[PDB]
């Protein structure tokens, strides 16, 4: 009943994922939920800062930052190229449960709907959403989401992928200095074709 | 160091991690001093050298180049990095009273001059304006050109008239720069017809 | 199967929600079904208009309104203060399954997601969204909504929260008196990580 | 498992929808995909330009158009009057099951929810959204897109309708004649509550 | 085959969806056939060659590009021409040209024109899709000023029907809201924000 979902956990201890490739340590946590709905699947994702460095984000305009997701054959999450370096599990609760995943490749982008290196189909690759930051004064500043499903394949052991990008480019920035405590992004919800069990 | 002073470029807005360049020398590098040093635009990776762009974006209509003093440890460098315009700015057309006359008769005559503001780098496509007459001319009388030195619309007319005539000359036109815009501001670009009253002269 | 849907029912024939301060009964009818999906709920409000007077806002520009529910520790709605005036319930056909609830906790929004006061963690409780309102022209004013989870507990009963503000601000109201029929919101749907069972 | 489910399969080898009605045969490849969750159905669809004259749209300002689909009263896609000819089916890898199906009743529209004729409940039967145009520039053009159920059955034998209206308008056509590669609309998802099984 | 008519004339709504019937050609003695188009681009119209139902294609029909279409249609078993108008709908919001506006007053003068008002609207010239219509955003609680709209040019004529007494300085400053008569379109209302723009009134 709980193999339905393949998630990081909620609000988990420390961080869990690397963001900004120039953080020394994880900077932030990556929330992230799968659920099989039929032959879809929901994704719910978002992402809250914990490093300055990522804080410092909403006192500027223009801010783009991406968290990639290689999965192996088998759907298992590649830690070592991967944004998120805590592997994926199933619900225990409001934790992971610790143990062996074996149907981690029905989760997984189809690569017949999201085919890697072809041109022709591209255009099929990619999806649009906007989340939002709530202000220290309450008011929403959207944030444009896009997501890149199995279109490259950098290294060889990577079978599919899975790229959040989050950016805004407006003309004032969300905070200044002496209000920006914390970036969390309202959770995005966006559906994907899912491979064959 | 194998060169007093690097220089390499990078394209405004670019996305994180854009390889900006590698500084080489003959290692622990790390960036002594920047300058304006704001925001924190680039990272300077200790191990390999090579300088890249991080989360905040860059925008070269804020600042045109960035000099970065960096030092190698087991002396000094300098590094120049150029910041490369994209066709990020629509063209504003500054002037609202726009009413030119036209002389009777006449032909090869200066209607009139559209003043034409853009934020993009001067001198380049991202910056001349390109015009096109969006209702009014259809009759083919009119023509205009871009005046490259002052990014203006040189509007010239063509065609005789005749004043007992009065003919409805006044035309509406829209402005975009001679490049294609930015995937930043496709889908947001949209043409509001400016109009230029003519008037015949008696 | 039914048992993972709890929902007010499908077109209720009388007006089951208050959703104005003003209104001394209730004064519309309050959509919203909420469906078990792994580790996340699916909810799915909207808002039919019932009253005169909630039906003549649609001849304003600047309106807004909230509809609060407030759910104890075992999830039943507190029709007292709540809105909702008439108990969540499980799907029977089109209309609500009458019988004893007893797994509602699990689909109450999480406290550990969305905890209650706290400072540290305020931005994460909210979601955002917009719905829309079709006028009599077949024109679509959109309607921003607002969603806040477990921030708040004004009463000691209180266990879980949701509120739900729409709020449109337009340059010409959508209907004028002649015209407005009753304020009928577009189907709205969020999601929510659940409380465990 | 895969009795959850009603789609057109993914990347049909040929296109299998006539949404210009000037075509002369089929035009575009529709993927749909409708998927049980509780009271609801999650509507997952968008389409794949295969005609030249379909893709020619991309070099346009202003276009729109519609797929309509039109089902008996048992579930079944009434090929001939619909826009899809390919009827849709269950899940068999990424393929549709070869078979029959008796519960295509379950995905419907609810005729309860959203009924047929009825003026006063008219505005109930909109549902509107945006998805994304991917240029060859890789510029996300949006496309406003209002899905109508159950609205007009114009034929005896029409119980149920589905009409997706895509459309756009915009001030730099996509495309130029000469970079136009095909129009695909990136993935639509939205909601409806379900008829009785 | 023979043509019923040597000239047909119809007329399509601008914005029209996708396969909206513009017309029917009549033949009796069939296949019809476009021949030709003017202006040939973009292909707004389609003709049926079994029944010769010319409808609308996917590209939406704009008014503000092209306001009519003559279509050259052959039948066959002699070529007829079909003129199809284009007809406005409010698809333009009017904008207010001069951004410096500044109106005087004479001092104890009544029923004169006060200022003029520019505004542009690109729909159909003499129609209530382009007449602009003009409401008094604020300013004007004291029921002093009037505006009328000079349907010649669409101007918008501000005259004062009130006295005023110089040395009292009265801020008589107000701001309006610029509309066209009709309603405006389901598609640009909703994207309408009344920005209301405003109107010094000094007293001589």
């Amino acid at each position: 009943d709980n193999i339905n979902t393949l998630w990081t956990g909620v609000n988990p201890t420390e961080a869990n994922c690397q963001i900004m490739n120039s953080s020394e340590s994880n900077d932030c946590k990556l929330i992230l939920t799968l659920v099989k709905t039929g032959a879809l699947v929901t994704a719910f994702v978002y992402v809250i800062g914990v490093s300055n460095n990522f804080n410092m984000l909403t006192t500027h305009r223009n801010i783009n930052f991406t968290a990639e997701l290689f999965f192996d054959s088998t759907g298992n999450l590649l830690t070592r190229l991967s944004s998120l370096k805590t592997p994926l599990n199933h619900k225990s609760g409001q934790n992971m449960a610790t143990g062996a995943i074996t149907n981690a490749k029905g989760f997984m982008p189809s690569t017949t709907a999201y085919p890697f290196n072809d041109n022709s189909r591209e255009k099929e690759n990619y999806i649009y959403g906007t989340c939002y930051y709530t202000a220290s004064d309450r008011t929403a500043f959207p944030i444009d989401i896009s997501v890149m499903l199995n279109r490259r394949a950098i290294n060889d052991e990577t079978s599919y992928c899975i790229r959040i990008t989050w950016s805004w480019n407006t003309g004032d920035a969300p905070e200044v200095q002496t209000s920006a405590t914390t970036l969390v992004t309202s959770p995005f919800t966006f559906y994907y074709i899912r491979e064959d069990d | 160091f194998t060169q007093d002073v690097f220089v390499g470029s990078v394209e405004e807005l670019s996305a994180a991690h854009t390889l900006v360049m590698k500084i080489n020398a003959t290692i622990s590098y790390r960036i002594v001093s920047l300058e304006p040093a704001y925001p924190p635009v680039f990272y300077l990776n200790k191990d390999t050298g090579e300088i890249y762009t991080t989360s905040v974006t860059l925008d070269r209509e804020e600042h045109s180049s960035y000099t970065l003093t960096v030092e190698a440890r087991d002396k000094q460098a300098q590094v120049q990095i150029r910041i490369l315009d994209v066709n990020d700015n629509i063209p504003v057309v500054e002037n609202k009273v726009l009413e030119g006359m036209v002389e009777e008769n006449q032909v090869n005559v200066e209607v009139t001059r559209i003043k034409v503001f853009d934020a993009d780098e001067i001198g380049s496509d991202n910056w001349l304006a390109n015009f096109t007459f969006a209702s009014g001319n259809e009759g083919g009388y009119f023509h205009i050109e871009t005046d490259a030195q002052t990014n203006e619309g040189i509007v010239t007319l063509i065609k005789e008239v005749d004043y007992e005539e009065m003919k409805n000359l006044d035309f509406s036109v829209i402005v975009a720069n001679k490049a294609a815009f930015h995937k930043s501001i496709r889908s947001k670009y949209k043409p509001t017809p400016i109009p230029i009253k003519v008037k015949v002269k008696n």
